[PDB]
RNA sequence: CUCGAUGUCGGCUCGUCGCAUCCUGGGGCUGGAGCAGGUCCCAAGGGUUGGGCUGUUCGCCCAUUAAAGCGGCACGCGAGCUGGGUUUAGAACGUCGUGAGACAGUUCGGUCUCUAUCCGCCGCGCGCGUCAGAAACUUGAGGAAACCUGUCCCUAGUACG
RNA sequence: ACCGCUGAAAGCAUCUAAGCGGGAAACCUUCUCCAAGAUCAGGUUUCUCACCCACUUGGUGGGAUAAGGCCCCCCGCAGA
């Protein structure tokens, strides 16, 4: 049903097609994206991006809808940076930001200094709260996965990151 | 990267350190008698240098060697060996006919040493691999020091390739890692190294920089 | 997880999926996470 | 086969065509011709091509 | 009788195949028959006839990744175990020429002529072929008729 | 299949193989608070001991270890070893039989040939070849050997309780 | 193995079919060793770098010789 959903272009700074490959500009930095050749992509009369392919192959539909969400990700990302918020529920911890990268320490030696990637913003909201932002869900969410399971959040007391909920299990006593 | 030098093992001795501990030391001659030849990676692809050391009669050395040494412009030497340096470009490192002594070591650096092993001759498995040869007391007819069985019987009707049998040992390029350089007597080209070095007294030893440490 | 050569659902809150052809159960509650071998 | 493929035709269709034409010629001397006189070989190919009906239908 | 197997009566020209889009199977087969001489009316299995085949851009041979990550190559030593098991994709990253060559050798007959023919083959991973002193003859593939 | 011969248990010695993993490593789940510890999937490169008893595999047991693995190759391997036991002769207690004599019932003693032809293997050589003849120095396609691990102290009697 | 971002088919959802990352004593490099008879018989450099007869000058046989090497001699912690 997503095949019926076009993508308006609020910015359109340099949003174009260069050989089944879309280059995107807006308020933020530039983005690119390879277009699956099976799917036909064109621009609408009003500039909105139209992605289409019929069916009788299942993957045509998968690539069509997936493609729509990717283009929406490019446009909404370049016009509005994405972010993830992390709250710390533990004891003996302070978010440190020495230089330009994050240093964390909760109950173990050799505080972890996350190697920051290119094209990303980190921010501290409190000693037990911090955020991260960027222009790509694949780049921001990658750092979000490399901080968990390292010291697995015990669902008995709590000692780590929660993404504003997640219905984390609690202890059953002792 | 792999700095090094050719030398001659002069035997072993011992010397007391500052903490009043015994250091067993192998003595290596590595003095002002080491010269170079450049093997550029742009011709061979190696990025290496040949090191020469020794002293032979100019009427004993054959003519082609006098040709190569003529290209170098250097008085002949008995030995010549090519030391791999680094997989990079190097280039600006060693020159043609550069004086290389044991002063290249910093009185404490760990080194990797290599050279030929001593002769032992044809020997049984007891030395070639170290077998627990059957005894010879309680009836054992004649198996003292014999290998014993090899393999199965019918199915593997052969012997596995590379079993432990008698052979010759010695004269092998043994590499010994992470020997502690005790002290550089630059004045005599005498390098004092903690530990034993492969090869007999008078043999050629190649000493180069350690990498693990 | 509970690896066995038979898959069904424990409750009316789970989904059966094929990851790489491997049949698996997710009730989003770690008591079984049943897997087709 | 080699000569036929150089003439853009397979063995199957070559022999079928020769049968339809009626060329009762053996393979021995056909090959000798194929070597000592490719031109006559090609001529026989044109004969066979003409003799073939149309396609894979009947 | 026959007139081909006569010493000196063999023309060994240099054919070149820009084997990029072509698939491994079809490539190796065309090289095999073309190299042995089955395109000629003077084919004579008793002799090392045929023309020379040059394979270009062997790194680009059209092999599905589904086999690049599953098809394995096995090089046994002769020692216990000693099965040097290695991935075909890794072989493509290192020495794809060995991959193609191997594929051909398994399509040639188990005989000595395999070696006399094998020595007529030149496979280079890159696009550029140093040997241009002779006459390169680009060869293309087709389905002939029928 | 083999009787004009395929010499069988156990043990010693030397190696190899699988993984349905004894440990070391890496994960999930928990009636997983923590140390410990249950079960299950992956992973077979190393280690996998020393003694008493038993002719013995097996098994029991002491004292240890990170742990003291199960199995395959003629229940591995006698043209390499032992011969206690098993499967010969003698002797003997008990039982069966009137007897000669037997008993998967026991007990004492009881010889292990080979100058290695071929394959294969371990090491070392002669000649040829590598398209003139010699000499020096290297690469390394592709292979080999190796690959274990514990203790104590700090962080810290911290986290947890 | 386990685990994950992103995200359809299925307006949701979903580690997956596009595509991406983390991921161990096993694997492959890196470490040590033999090694171009590895017949694609490799690579770099260098010395000799120019003699005479038979037959069919040659194509072919023979003899000598430079570089270099080998055999005999004294020897080796190299060694059957």
């Amino acid at each position: 049903r997503i095949g019926k959903q076009p993508i308006p272009v609020p910015a359109g700074v340099d949003v174009t097609i260069e050989g089944q490959s879309i280059s995107v500009k807006g308020p933020k930095g530039t983005l690119g994206l390879t277009v699956a050749e099976p799917i036909k992509v064109a621009r609408n009369d009003d500039g909105a991006i139209v992605v289409t392919r019929p069916d009788d192959e299942r993957r045509n539909r998968s690539l069509h809808g997936l493609s729509r969400t990717l283009v929406s990700n490019l446009v909404t990302g370049v016009t509005q940076g994405y972010t993830t918020k992390m709250e710390i529920f533990g004891v003996g911890y302070r978010v440190q930001l020495k230089g330009s990268n994050l240093e964390f320490a909760l109950g173990y030696s050799h505080p972890v200094v996350i190697e920051a990637p290119e094209g990303i913003t980190f921010a501290v909201q409190a000693p037990t709260k911090f955020t991260v932002s960027g222009i790509d869900k694949q780049k921001v969410g990658q750092i979000a996965a490399n901080i968990r399971r390292l010291r697995r959040p015990d669902p008995y007391k709590g000692k780590g990151v929660r993404y504003e909920g997640e219905q984390i299990r609690r202890k059953v006593g002792k | 990267a792999r700095k090094g030098i050719l030398g001659t093992k002069l035997g072993m001795t011992q010397v007391f350190d500052e903490s009043n501990r015994v250091v067993p030391v192998t003595v290596v001659k590595a003095g002002p008698n080491v010269v170079t030849r450049i093997r550029t990676p742009e011709r061979d692809g190696y990025s290496a240098v040949q090191l020469a050391y020794g002293e032979i009669s100019p009427r004993k050395v054959n003519k082609p060697l006098t040709g190569q040494y003529t290209a170098a412009g250097v008085n002949p030497r008995r030995y010549l060996a090519e030391l791999r340096l680094d997989d990079s470009d190097a280039a600006t490192e060693y020159q043609v006919g550069q004086e290389l002594t044991a002063e290249i070591f910093a009185d404490g650096s760990y080194v990797d040493v290599t050279g030929t092993s001593k002769g032992k001759g044809f020997a049984g498995t007891m030395k070639r691999h170290g077998f627990r040869g059957q005894g010879a007391s309680h009836g054992a007819q004649a198996v003292h020091r014999r290998p014993g069985s090899i393999g199965g019987c019918a199915t593997p009707a052969r012997v596995f390739k590379g079993t432990r049998m008698a052979g010759r040992m010695g004269n092998d390029r043994v590499t010994v890692l992470n020997l502690l350089v005790h002290k550089v007597d630059a004045e005599n080209g005498v390098l004092l190294i903690k530990g034993a070095v492969p090869g007999r007294t008078g043999g050629l030893v190649m000493v180069r920089s350690a990498i693990k440490r | 997880v509970k690896v066995n050569p038979s898959v069904k659902p424990i409750c009316d809150k789970c989904r059966l999926i094929r990851r790489h052809g491997r049949v698996m159960v997710i009730c989003s509650d770690p008591r079984h996470k049943q897997r087709q071998g | 086969n080699a000569a036929a493929r150089l003439n853009d035709i397979t063995y199957n269709r070559l022999i079928q065509g020769l049968k339809a034409a009626g060329v009762e010629v053996d393979r021995k001397n056909l090959a000798d011709i194929a070597i000592s006189d490719p031109a006559a070989f090609t001529a026989l190919v044109d004969v066979a091509r003409a003799a073939l009906p149309e396609d894979v239908n009947a | 009788p026959t007139y081909a197997p006569k010493a000196g009566d063999t023309t060994r020209s240099w054919y070149v195949i820009d084997a990029t889009d072509v698939v491994l199977g079809r490539l190796a087969v065309a090289a095999a028959n073309l190299l042995r001489g089955k395109h000629k009316p003077t084919f004579a299995p008793n002799v090392d006839g045929g023309d020379f085949v040059i394979v270009i851009n062997a790194d680009k041979v059209a092999i599905s990744g589904d086999k690049l990550q599953h098809k394995m190559v096995y090089r046994h030593s002769g020692y216990p175990g000693g099965l040097h098991k290695r991935t075909i994709g890794e072989l493509m990253q290192r020495h794809p020429d060995r991959v193609v060559e191997k594929a051909i050798l398994g399509m040639l007959p188990k005989n000595r002529l395999s070696r006399q023919i094998q020595r007529k083959l030149r496979v280079y991973a890159g696009p550029e072929h140093p040997h241009s002193a002779q006459q390169p003859v680009p060869y293309e593939l087709k389905q002939v008729a029928q």
